[PDB]
């Protein structure tokens, strides 16, 4: 919901999420919903955002709508920030459990050390019940299960509310006198000297020392119970293990793409050289968040979301197979009203018009090549 | 007569219309104010920014020219007794602008806070800031102005000068407006994060601490009262 | 003017609570604005609540208001609970945004999004003042007391959330998994400025030093406030803009 | 001129200084893109260079050489993740506007300072 | 490197997206002299009147 | 005769020397000045750097010491006519310091920038600095200590005393002469770079506010001129 | 490994071996750019002849 209006270009070229999953679409308080996939890091990475070497796996979500019960980077659980590496791919999976009823748009984003937050394809979920129905039960290293929706919350309050009344003390036991202009009369006209008299002096070495035994008892208290406690766990956490995807068997070479202005189309020129052997064709085309597919190749089946998705967005000149060794140029364009409702089309107001994106080619047997294309984008009027 | 029921409406006023202004944001915090490109965000939230700065403007000069058009011309044959109900009057004024710097400064900018750690910035023109930014400044700033104002056309004290605590305590908060400026700049370009302790929220702070003038203000404020309403009792 | 000396006196106990609340609202606005914008975000988050970084700038960012209130207080009134109101009017402020809006707007829990304890430093910082009139002293000792009773202040609060937990697999303690669980799609982990370990970490000593470096700094930004407040209690008048 | 011009009409009409530094530099600040625009706009005009897109200002800086001004040292506009729409402009006019009352406060006071005319017994 | 010739003989002609094909050496040049030229006459204006 | 034509040559000889020095740059600019190991480079403008420093340093001593030996001793008895007649040559020893310092810390200080954005450095004695800082800066500090001498020295306004604002202005401008050491320090050690608006070079911006005590400096000459010959016509 | 663990004064000891750079190195120590390779001693009982 904060994307749209990022800047086209770095939407574009960041991060390329790709395979994404919902284990569910409508889920129930305490119910969990596992989103899954795969991210790529971008080569070109823009020089203003920092290189991820201090990146976190996050959840774009209007609060704790959900709670992230789990997330993985490569397998293993991630909750510090990681260490990205530019130019490659790692599976991810985040497990939420659901905690307020309404209709969320879950994002799956990452967050930048220095460039801020990457934010990928949301996904409606809803989610029906009762808020009070929800539980986040946590058993300790010291054998206790507490409820984390309300474990420690009395403590809390009453430890609050008792140095506020003794804050409310001292301040009520000076105000019961006048206040401000006989004290500032008296204290103007001659020296004062008579409006702080014990035993206001007494009063207030018992309200220092009071203070002061009272801390040193209540920490030693909190000492005796729970006497077991470990700082706060964080640090940035090295070694994510990537994906070790095959050589792309097909090479593209991007030759020009324009886009029209005002328009919804994005059109470009590639040489695409089929190596390996097996025929393919061009499936769809990603380029940020919206996925522009060739129904006659390819079709969606993981429930990808609708205002991200045109099933018949991409359109190839000559979508025929080609033959591998065989090396052809056509003219592919990408059209959808999401490349306006998205605002790719803004990609003009941006300093950098240059794109990035993902083509998929498929083959007869139906395995499919990742290939990722990046080249300048120039706007055309006339 | 002297402090009249005055002080309940300038409490009363700024305290239901800033809990409607809350239940309002409740309820259109999501659903038409999450998405800034939506259409119905526009009508919710972009057409409540324009209604509140046009409003705001108009209420800004009518109250400000009427205090200065009905300022006393012949401040010198004032009763005591009519100063010290003009004193309470200021007084009153003084409450309002505390209150509305409390809903303005305190609430609605650590409520930007909840929203600035909640979601992702999407504009400049969010509905926390909307509410914060462009509501409540304005709001405070106008009741700052207009209870200088009254002090410099009521009070003989406050006259034949301006008061330099009560500027400062009337300006430096007001700096705080044009200091927005700083924020979104040091938001887009500076720090792509959602610290809110970074130095471009300083701005705030260095103006935060010029509404310690009032104790200043507060003192001018004591010895007006103590013109010739100063005792006895006081000090015998 | 006035007409007894009972009708005085009633008018001026009416100045009194106007002035208080005036006062009071006033500082609840400047100093949660100076607060929330210095430490606000140590304050928000128990998974921020550290050793290091909390511990050693909550007090000193904090002690700004009160010196500078108490040099006016005190000096002009005898009043010695300008620390005190202060400190508590920031806690009202921070306490009513929790309530209403981190927990009512949005669902953080408040076990989650409680803020800080600072009663127990302002109450040192106003006996140590009334008693020993010195200012001077005020600001070594009494800011000493400030920096250092903060983090064992607050420490029946957030030590129960630093009991811990095997979080699959990994260490964490109640804090880290509050922190972990209740997703902030603005604050990323790595935003998260806590103790983090050094090379040269000897020992267990990060709460005490941070604790220390606090107290000095906040006997030095006494000092430059005190001076502060002191400029703005000013009663001049200018004759043009 | 056009900011210069606001600067000293605000001033000479409210003879305040304060309400010169809140008012004046404000709109100094903030007519100064706008007060440009005519003279860098034509340079803004959209070019196909050799595959690559450049305004006609970026044009110049590739072709007319600066042995001493790589490209790089450029402190421009270069986008941000955090940069919402279009507001680059009006955001940096309004934060130089608020910066501008700042600076004219503070230097209100340096030229009064250096508008002394005491005189000293001793270097 | 050696170059021969004369200054005044070159030429750089960019043709932009708008369709318009331009000289690099003197674009422009005649609108920056106007409104440079005119600002300055209207600050001198002010001073003079003043003067 | 009050003002003569002293101001007529005070102008043309900085014209006309500057001219000829922009003139002689633009010659030896390229073509022995561009590599400075050259011998051509060492005949051409170090022997300039000699040259002008001896020369800057001998006029120096000449003008500042024919100055301070033909001071006025018996200034009380100095008639109201020789007093306004003095007061206008210090107005034209004033109008060549304006003239010098704009040659100096306008002209040839933003031509520096045009060879620091055009050529790769290879010294600390490009032609430009020689004729910047070795050339420019003293004898506009030449011209300022001069003018500075003459009013002590036969105006009794600034005798009596060494004025502020005129001390601020005479040699706050002769600090950016050892600021140089901050500019090669600067550059060498400190930003591989050619950035105009780098920090290393704040050190001329700090003292070239200090041309502004030229506010105080010229009250204070309209206050001599003013002692005698104020009136009438003015203010009656 | 130590050449000798008793030496006379002049006398040449050698200490050789092998380090491993962690891949998992921690966020707060930067990454070894630009490291020293020292000796950890009460001062200098010894003098560092060469180290490689
Ligand atoms: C210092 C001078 C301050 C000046 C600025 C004042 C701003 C006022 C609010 C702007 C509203 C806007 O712009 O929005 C207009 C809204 C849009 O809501 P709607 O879609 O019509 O839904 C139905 C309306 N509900 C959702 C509010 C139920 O509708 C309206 O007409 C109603 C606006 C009522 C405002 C007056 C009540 C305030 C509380 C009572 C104590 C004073
Ligand atoms: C003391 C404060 C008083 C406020 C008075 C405001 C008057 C506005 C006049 C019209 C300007 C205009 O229309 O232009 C604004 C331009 C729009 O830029 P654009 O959309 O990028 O492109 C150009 C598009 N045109 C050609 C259609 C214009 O710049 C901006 O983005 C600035 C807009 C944000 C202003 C925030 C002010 C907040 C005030 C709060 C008061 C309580
Ligand atoms: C009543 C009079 C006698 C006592 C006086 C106090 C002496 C020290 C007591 C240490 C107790 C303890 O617990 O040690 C200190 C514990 C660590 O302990 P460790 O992990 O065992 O360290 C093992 C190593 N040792 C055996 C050498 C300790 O934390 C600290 O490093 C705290 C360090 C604080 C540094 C800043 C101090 C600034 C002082 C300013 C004064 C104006
Ligand atoms: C007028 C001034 C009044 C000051 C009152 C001080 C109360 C004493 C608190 C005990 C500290 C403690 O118990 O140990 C230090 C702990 C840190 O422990 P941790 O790292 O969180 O370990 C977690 C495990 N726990 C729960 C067992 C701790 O707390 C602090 O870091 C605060 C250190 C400040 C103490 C300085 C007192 C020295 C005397 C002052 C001399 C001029
Ligand atoms: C003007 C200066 C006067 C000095 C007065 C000192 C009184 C100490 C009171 C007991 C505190 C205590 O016992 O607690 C100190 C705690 C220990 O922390 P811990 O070991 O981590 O855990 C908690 C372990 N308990 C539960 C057993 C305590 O914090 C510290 O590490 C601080 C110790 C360093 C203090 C350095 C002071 C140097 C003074 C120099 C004077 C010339
Ligand atoms: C005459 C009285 C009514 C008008 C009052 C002004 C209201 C705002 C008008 C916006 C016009 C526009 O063009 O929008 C603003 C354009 C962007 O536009 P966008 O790309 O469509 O953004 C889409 C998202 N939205 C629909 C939410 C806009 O630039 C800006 O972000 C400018 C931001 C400036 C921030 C600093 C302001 C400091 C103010 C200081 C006051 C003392
Ligand atoms: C006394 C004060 C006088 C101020 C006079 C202002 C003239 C109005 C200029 C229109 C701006 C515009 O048209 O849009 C904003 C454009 C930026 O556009 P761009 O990003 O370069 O887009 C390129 C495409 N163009 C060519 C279409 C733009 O200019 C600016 O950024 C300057 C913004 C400052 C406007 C603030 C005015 C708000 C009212 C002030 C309230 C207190
Ligand atoms: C405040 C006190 C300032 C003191 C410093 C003054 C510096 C003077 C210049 C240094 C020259 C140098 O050093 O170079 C010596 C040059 C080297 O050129 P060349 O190879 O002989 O070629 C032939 C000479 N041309 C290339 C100049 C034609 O030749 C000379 O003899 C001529 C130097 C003439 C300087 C006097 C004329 C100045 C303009 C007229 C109005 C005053
Ligand atoms: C954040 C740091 C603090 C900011 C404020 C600094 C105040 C410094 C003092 C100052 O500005 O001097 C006041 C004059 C204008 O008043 P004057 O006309 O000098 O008043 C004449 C009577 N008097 C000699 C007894 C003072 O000053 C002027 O020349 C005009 C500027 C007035 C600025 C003060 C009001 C600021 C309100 C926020
Ligand atoms: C050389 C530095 C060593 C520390 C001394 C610094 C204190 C100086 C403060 C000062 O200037 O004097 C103010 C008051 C004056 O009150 P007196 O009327 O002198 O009271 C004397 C009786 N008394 C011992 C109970 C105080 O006297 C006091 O401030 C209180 C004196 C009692 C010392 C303990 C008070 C502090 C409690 C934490
Ligand atoms: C509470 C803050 C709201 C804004 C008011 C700040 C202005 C205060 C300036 C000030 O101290 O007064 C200086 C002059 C005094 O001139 P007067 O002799 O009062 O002229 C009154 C007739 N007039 C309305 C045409 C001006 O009066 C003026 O400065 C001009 C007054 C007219 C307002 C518009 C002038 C500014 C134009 C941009
Ligand atoms: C960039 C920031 C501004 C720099 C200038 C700061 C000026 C601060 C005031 C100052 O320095 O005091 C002047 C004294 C020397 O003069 P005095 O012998 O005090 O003059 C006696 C007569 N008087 C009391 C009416 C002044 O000071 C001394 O003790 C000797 C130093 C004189 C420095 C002023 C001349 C600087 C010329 C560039
Ligand atoms: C001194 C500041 C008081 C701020 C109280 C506040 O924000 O109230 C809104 C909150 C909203 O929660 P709730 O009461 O459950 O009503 C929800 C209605 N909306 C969502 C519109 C706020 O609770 C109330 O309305 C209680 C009334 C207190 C009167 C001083
Ligand atoms: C009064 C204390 C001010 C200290 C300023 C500060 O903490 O700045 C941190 C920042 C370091 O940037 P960092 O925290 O790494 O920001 C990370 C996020 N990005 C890269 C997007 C800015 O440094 C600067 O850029 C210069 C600040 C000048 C202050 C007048
Ligand atoms: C108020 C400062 C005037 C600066 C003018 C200047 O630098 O002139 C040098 C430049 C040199 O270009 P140009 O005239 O073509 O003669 C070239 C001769 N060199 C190459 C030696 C400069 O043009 C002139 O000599 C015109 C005379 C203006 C008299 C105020
Ligand atoms: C009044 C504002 C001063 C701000 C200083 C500044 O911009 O410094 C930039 C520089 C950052 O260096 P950078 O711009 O990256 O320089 C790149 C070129 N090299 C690496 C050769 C220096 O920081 C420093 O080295 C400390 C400056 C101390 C000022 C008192
Ligand atoms: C940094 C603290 C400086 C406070 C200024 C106080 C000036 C008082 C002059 C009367
Ligand atoms: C930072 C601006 C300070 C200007 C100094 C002015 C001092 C005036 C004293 C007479
Ligand atoms: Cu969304
Ligand atoms: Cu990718
Ligand atoms: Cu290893």
């Amino acid at each position: 919901h904060g994307e749209k209006s990022q800047a086209a270009f770095m939407r574009m070229r960041t991060i390329h999420w790709y395979d994404l999953s919902w284990s569910k679409e409508k889920v129930k308080i305490n119910e969990t919903v596992e989103i899954k996939g795969k991210f790529h890091v971008f080569e070109g990475w823009p020089e203003t955002v920092d290189e991820p070497d201090v990146a976190f796996l996050n959840v774009g979500m209007p609060g704790p709508v959900f709670i992230r019960k789990e997330s993985y980077i490569g397998g293993q659980l991630v909750p510090r920030s990681v260490r990205l590496e530019i130019g490659k791919t790692y599976d991810f999976r985040v497990v939420l459990k659901a905690r307020r009823p309404g209709d969320w748009h879950v994002h799956t984003m990452m967050n930048v050390q220095g460039g801020g937050p990457i934010i990928g394809p949301g996904k409606w979920i809803t989610v029906e019940g009762s808020m009070s129905e929800f539980r986040n039960p946590v058993t300790t290293l010291t054998g206790q299960t507490v409820d984390l929706e309300n474990y420690n919350e009395g403590n809390t309050y009453f430890w609050h509310a008792f140095w506020f009344a003794i804050g409310v003390a001292w301040i009520g036991y000076w105000s019961r006198r006048p206040i401000f202009i006989p004290r500032l009369l008296m204290v103007d006209a001659g020296r004062a000297d008579e409006l702080v008299s014990a035993t206001d002096r007494k009063v207030a070495m018992g309200f220092l020392a009071a203070t002061i035994l009272i801390v040193v008892m209540a920490m030693s208290s909190a000492n005796s119970k729970y006497p077991i406690t470990i700082p706060l766990q964080a640090g940035t956490m090295r070694g994510m293990k990537p994906l070790e995807l095959p050589a792309p068997t097909v090479s593209v070479k991007v030759e020009d793409a324009t886009y029209r202005v005002p328009g919804r189309a994005m059109r470009m020129k590639l040489t695409i050289t089929n190596h390996g052997n097996s025929p393919i064709r061009l499936g769809e085309f990603y380029t940020a968040s919206v996925r522009f597919l060739d129904s006659d190749v390819y079709k969606d089946t993981t429930g990808y979301p609708e205002d991200l998705l045109a099933e018949d967005g991409l359109s190839v000149s000559d979508n025929s197979p080609l033959a591998p060794g065989e090396t052809r140029t056509v003219d592919v364009t990408a059209s959808d009203a999401a490349w306006e409702v998205y605002r790719l089309s803004d990609i003009i107001y941006d300093p950098d018009s240059r794109f990035a994106g993902l083509l998929f080619f498929f083959d007869a047997t139906g395995n499919r090549q990742v290939v990722q294309i990046d080249a300048p984008l120039i706007p055309s009027f006339m | 007569l002297l402090d009249k029921k005055w002080l309940t409406f300038a409490l009363a006023i700024y305290t239901v219309f800033y809990l409607w202004v809350r239940w309002y944001e409740g309820v259109y915090g999501w659903s038409a104010g999450l998405d800034s490109f939506a259409p119905e965000f526009e009508t919710y939230w972009m057409n409540f920014l324009y209604t509140e700065i046009v409003l705001e403007i108009v209420t800004a000069s009518i109250l400000w020219g009427y205090l200065w058009k009905t300022r006393d011309r012949n401040l010198a044959a004032l009763t005591p007794r009519e100063e010290l109900r003009r004193n309470f009057t200021h007084l009153v004024w003084l409450v309002a602008y505390a209150w509305a710097i409390y809903w303005g400064a305190s609430y609605f900018t650590e409520q930007d806070g909840t929203w600035h750690q909640t979601i992702v910035r999407d504009t400049d023109f969010t509905p926390s800031h909307i509410i914060e930014f462009y509501l409540s400044y304005p709001i405070y700033i106008i009741t700052g102005f207009a209870a200088f104002i009254y002090a410099k056309t009521r009070l003989p004290f406050f006259a034949k000068g301006i008061s330099l605590p009560y500027l400062v305590l009337v300006v430096g908060p007001f700096m705080i407006l044009p200091n927005v400026g700083l924020n979104e700049w040091g938001h887009t370009f500076w720090f792509m994060e959602e610290l809110f302790v970074a130095p471009l929220h300083y701005g705030f702070v260095i103006f935060g601490w010029l509404a310690l003038a009032v104790m200043g203000t507060l003192t001018q404020t004591f010895y007006s009262f103590a013109q010739g309403g100063l005792g006895q009792s006081l000090c015998e | 003017a006035v007409r007894s000396h009972a009708e005085a006196v009633q008018v001026s106990r009416t100045i009194d609570w106007m002035a208080l609340f005036v006062v009071f609202f006033v500082i609840v606005g400047s100093y949660h604005i100076h607060a929330m914008l210095t430490m606000g975000d140590w304050d928000f988050w128990s998974d921020w609540k550290d050793r290091r970084l909390w511990v050693t700038v909550t007090p000193i960012v904090l002690v700004t208001f009160p010196a500078a209130v108490q040099s006016y207080l005190w000096e002009r009134y005898r009043l010695p609970w300008g620390a005190t109101v202060c400190v508590l009017g920031l806690l009202l402020g921070e306490w009513i945004n929790r309530y209403f809006n981190f927990w009512g707007w949005t669902y953080f829990p408040i076990n989650f999004v409680f803020p800080a304890s600072l009663v127990p430093g302002a109450i040192i910082l106003d006996t140590v003042l009334m008693l020993s009139g010195s200012y001077l002293f005020t600001a070594i000792v009494g800011a000493m007391g400030w920096g250092l009773i903060f983090y064992p202040g607050n420490w029946p609060i957030i030590a129960p959330l630093h009991v811990p937990v095997e979080y699959n697999g990994m260490l964490m303690s109640i804090a880290d998994i509050q922190g972990y669980n209740y997703v902030r799609t603005g604050t990323p982990e790595y935003i998260r400025m806590v103790e983090k370990g050094t090379l040269r970490t000897f020992g267990k000593d990060v709460a005490p030093v941070s604790a220390f470096f606090s107290a000095f700094m906040s006997i030095l930004i006494y000092f430059m406030w005190h001076f502060i407040g002191r400029w703005f209690s000013n009663e001049r008048f200018l004759q043009s803009t």
